[PDB]
């Protein structure tokens, strides 16, 4: 017998536990409404043929007008949101940023660092385990639509079973022909092609007729709690941002394809509950720091 | 909360001159350190939130019966708010400010054989912030001072990088650095934010949360000292004067 | 020592007091006017500069 | 000898030792006066038509004004009472409220914290034990009313002793059939229907003769002092309550029907005495997380 | 095999589908308004010396003057309350009570008239069905507190599957010797005196060696939505009086000892959630009739 | 709207002469009448709440055409506010009143076989209030004297005795019975808060009451601005060309 699992839900690294706390959270808040405005500063330029409106947006976020001598850097919130986003992946980075500096940063706007009066839709798939018994190849490829390749190469009919963890709260497989599946000590349905689950109802047993191989594609979706102000796609060029910089960078640490797999990984751990606010929390951060990057490159 | 409040080098010392030992110890035996724990976060979640509990918290747990523990307590005092539960352990040392069990070879304790690695590690410090840290290099400066461990002290701050970073500059023995010094070491103060009366998950959070909206209601209540009004009610002796500096420094 | 008594029986119709009620009332007018004007002179005047 | 027990006496697991000062019990007292006008103000805001009320009451069991799309939980003081009854129920459960925020709940209002000023009556039959001879059967039913049903198979009479411990005041034993009851070293006397029984005069000889089963109904009353708030009718409701809220999950703990059972099973332990008072504790408790959850409901 | 069932779930019977509007509902929320009133000035009236407290209380529940001579009944609102509550508890109930009276009276009084905005715990033990194997006899009796009685007839240990339903939030199992029980598909732990289980995790069997019999006290929470002004301890006691005075004396109807099992029989039968709102109605009629009648025999 | 309005046999009697067969039946396909179905009722359950589909709930339904299926859309019509889906009626069936498809002989529908209690029990009058058994009866009332089955009505209210209970007192030949009637058949008036309530019946049921506030001022000049110069189809004069299939 042989068990086979998914890459990416395999050893999450901790988490931070600094910049958690409300005047951080403000803090990310803050940051997002003001490197939002940064961005939309550029179409009013165009429109008002003078660049007042972007010295009115970075004086704002950086508290220094702009010059033509210096490579427009952000300043202190810069700095701050820069040092925050690293201490969030890991609790091996440091907590470099003082509380009194996120303080004085988290009062230049209004804002309520509620992180739980919204939700989002996260596609990450979770294969914890796949048992299969001998003279049976099972190789699972993909993150956010796994198709689980399936052989039977013995004399007869294997029954092969999925577990798709206790979070996700649907799970939809399409076969490349029809076959059967059934709950664990349940009768098995006339073979179709599409089965929608609720994972939490328990191990799945797929029955593998001898002959061509078969495939499973597997679609999930999770539902986790975010604030109003976060936006998925902004969110994901900030996870390959950051990435490409560096802020990742730290010793004994995973690394993901996407945000999408870092969240539902982190989820997945032993105690998930505990690094799904982190996450969130620096989901927000990176959506920040994407929108601030791209209005001032360096 | 008191000890939460002190923002500069000079305040903290000056508070931790006049407390004595036993504001450091509590008398309640609270519960074990490192210890998995389910609790209650309903404001959040339906479920148990999981924690572990540490001696960073703001509550009372049990601690060992040595001079370890003892140290363990007081740094846990000044960067938490509340210490830990040893008792029996003496009127004679009891009475003793926590400056000059910091620095003084009078008080009789022996701290010379005290390894920072392990007591960093015990007391948390990868869950510390910024002011938490600094304070406790406050405390271990002033410990290596007293033993004549200051080689040492060099050496364990030159393997941890981010820690020498924020090292607060100042020598034990001079007035001078501790006036001259210009660190923010608060933890609790009014806030520039806007502070709700609201839970936070972690044990560590929602304990500060508290000890922060305390000291707001205190900052308001009659037991401040509001010194742009009520400066000449002051004694003599507890004015705040340039010329005043700490005992035997 | 020379405490005044203090009566607003005259005051008071039932259980409601007029005169307050209308001069609270009056701020919602107030307001109004504050969100308005700040709004024009925006429009009117854009980024500011000196 | 064959030894029978009553199921819910059987391994009480220690209780804790946290928040038993008189602070904390200024602080659950509390608790429960606010939490008991938060119900009533409830009230008085529907047969009003106005949230005005029911507002205001809020505002002071949670320090915070009630705002539409965040949900009404009660604030700090329903995070610190909740976390408080874990740490009463078991030793394992974990301290994680600081003082400082028992002192400053317990301020907000100006109730006694003594929890002895008044009795309440406990209706648990506690049997100890019931040892029986070779050729009988004993089975001991129930904790409200204990039903004993004895069978004798062997040819001659059996002498059956009950051992009801030391804390229940009255015992009162009523039988199927007319059967003899007396004390150790005792005459027996003409078989009777009813007893009534001070369980300190010792172990009880119940003669079984040969033949029918014999089951005794057992009903016990005993006396736990209480404050002059407790309430029995809610203290049972919260019980339920924090036990489906699932608040009682800790480890290597005992899990009982009802808060009658569980006082009972902590007093017929060794340090009893001082069980009973942190129990009482968290009866009070239980009273006002009652309220506070009715008051503000979740589906 | 054999079955066994509480006798309280056998064949619940179709409850009334009138008088469940809001119009309705206000006017049972104003009737237990009254009728408290009634009882109070009642007491008031005996402590004073004097009947004005009482000819006041009187006169706006049955808009009708005490009369010495005259039966005090209560008027048309003790006909209306009557009515509804035959109405209530079956669908063959003839419902006779006119709209245009239904609405006079709940003008009386100013109440929402909102059903779920409390809840209440009812101890009633749902065991749907109790399966054993050949040469065992099993037993179950009560409702607040069920008692399951197993003999062990054949050569070796049998297993008992216990089903209690998919409603009841906790179970609490406490048997006169140690016994073993275990969910499905899982191993049997070491004997134990209690257990404490939710239903929702599935059938649990029990390991029933050969020998003395062994008897398992069960004992069941569950919660339900009612209004503020339920109280436990006044419905209960109207239920009784009413079927004293006959007021569920209807053709093919089924009859239960307390108003806990009634509610929870509703419950447990096929789309149970269609009858729990009308069935909380119904107690909050009964907590009014108590009040009444108790205030002005009849 | 209008004809839950009414609440006197009167005010009934008169808006069925004025109202055409139209308005009772329904252009819309509808479900299943009988069936049962899980509906959302997010404000009191996360749970799909379970109900049953009928006749009586103010939504359209497929219904057969036979005289059977025209007398349930206009019972329905009557006690719910809504028709049913009867394909491709006719001009000369649409264009007379209700009243005369209940009372009068020159319809072109027989109406003798018509069976009282499996019309009952097609329409479930079990989950009826008292104002709709009333108006129930008030139409098998109208429909038994029209064909000379007055004994039938008589058998089918002794069958049930709840409906004997409540019954109309009023002989549909006799007109001093109409004049001095007492009932009180209104379903809709002016009273309530915009809640949602858990049944198919009572949710539709309280959208009308909720609607007819407004329905009672805005419906003057919509209505007027529709028929400014248009022809009444009540009775219109045509060359009576044919009715089929009846």
């Amino acid at each position: 017998a042989n068990r086979a699992t998914s890459a990416f839900l395999d050893n999450p690294h901790p988490v931070g536990v600094n910049y958690v706390d409300e005047g951080s959270r403000q803090f990310v808040a803050v940051a997002e409404l003001l490197a939002s405005k940064l961005i939309d500063s550029s179409r009013e330029s165009d429109e008002s043929n003078s660049d007042v409106p972007f010295v009115q947006a970075y004086s704002k976020f950086a508290d220094d007008n702009p010059r033509h001598l210096r490579v427009k850097t952000g300043g202190k919130m810069a700095n701050a949101l820069t040092n925050v986003i690293r201490s969030y992946y890991s609790i091996n980075a440091p907590a470099i940023v003082p509380q009194v500096e996120i303080d004085r940063l988290a009062s230049k706007a209004t804002v309520s660092g509620d992180m739980y009066n919204s939700y989002a839709i996260f596609n990450s798939v979770p294969i914890v385990e796949v048992l299969s018994p001998a003279r049976t190849t099972v190789s699972i490829v993909g993150s956010d639509r796994a198709d689980v390749t399936m052989l039977n190469t013995g004399a007869g009919a294997a029954n092969i079973t999925f577990n798709f963890g206790q979070i996700a709260e649907t799970v939809i497989l399409k076969g490349s022909v029809p076959f059967q599946l059934a709950r664990l000590n349940q009768p098995m349905p006339a073979a179709r092609f599409t089965y929608k689950l609720r994972p939490l109802d328990g191990p799945f047993i797929v029955v593998l007729p001898v002959g061509n191989p078969l495939v499973i594609s597997a679609t999930a979706a999770t539902r986790i709690q975010v604030p109003l102000a976060f936006n998925k796609a902004l969110v994901e060029s900030g996870f390959q941002t950051a990435m490409n910089d560096g802020l990742f960078d730290i010793q004994n640490v995973n690394y993901y394809s996407s945000f999408d797999e870092f969240i539902i990984s982190q989820y997945h751990a032993q105690d998930g509950i505990n690094r799904v606010s982190t996450c969130v929390i620096l989901g927000l951060a990176l959506q920040a720091y994407d929108q601030m990057r791209r209005a001032l490159p360096v | 909360m008191d000890v939460l409040s002190k923002g500069s080098l000079k305040e903290l010392l000056a508070h931790l001159e006049k407390t004595p030992l036993e504001e450091a110890i509590s008398y309640r035996i609270g519960t074990v350190p490192y210890q998995n724990v389910l609790i209650s976060r309903n404001e959040y979640y339906n479920q148990l939130y999981p924690d572990t509990t540490s001696l960073i918290d703001g509550v009372s747990r049990e601690g060992q019966r040595n001079v370890n523990g003892l140290i363990m307590s007081i740094i846990s005092y000044v960067v938490s708010g509340s210490g830990h539960y040893i008792p029996n352990i003496g009127f004679m040392l009891l009475r003793r400010s926590i400056l000059d069990i910091l620095t003084k070879h009078d008080t009789g304790l022996v701290t010379n054989n005290l390894n920072y690695g392990i007591i960093a590690r015990n007391l948390t410090v990868s869950k510390m912030n910024c002011e938490q840290r600094k304070r406790m290099l406050i405390c271990f400066k002033l410990l290596a001072y007293k033993d004549g461990n200051q080689n040492d002290y060099e050496i364990y701050l030159n393997q941890n990088i981010p820690l020498k970073q924020i090292a607060p500059n100042f020598i034990p023995g001079d007035m001078r650095t501790v006036i001259h010094n210009q660190d923010q070491l608060a933890i609790v103060g009014i806030p520039a934010y806007r502070l709700t009366q609201s839970t936070e998950l972690s044990i560590r959070d929602d304990n500060a949360k508290s000890y922060k909206l305390g000291y707001v209601d205190w900052y308001n209540s009659n037991s401040f000292l509001r010194e742009r009004s009520e400066f000449n009610l002051i004694r003599l002796k507890d004015r705040d004067t340039k010329y005043g500096k700490l005992n035997g420094w | 020592f020379a405490l005044a008594q203090i009566n607003a029986d005259d005051e008071f119709i039932g259980a409601i007091d007029k005169e307050s009620a209308e001069y609270l009332d009056e701020y919602a007018t107030l307001a109004r006017d504050i969100s308005n004007s700040l709004t024009l002179v925006k429009a009117a005047f854009g980024p500011l500069e000196r």
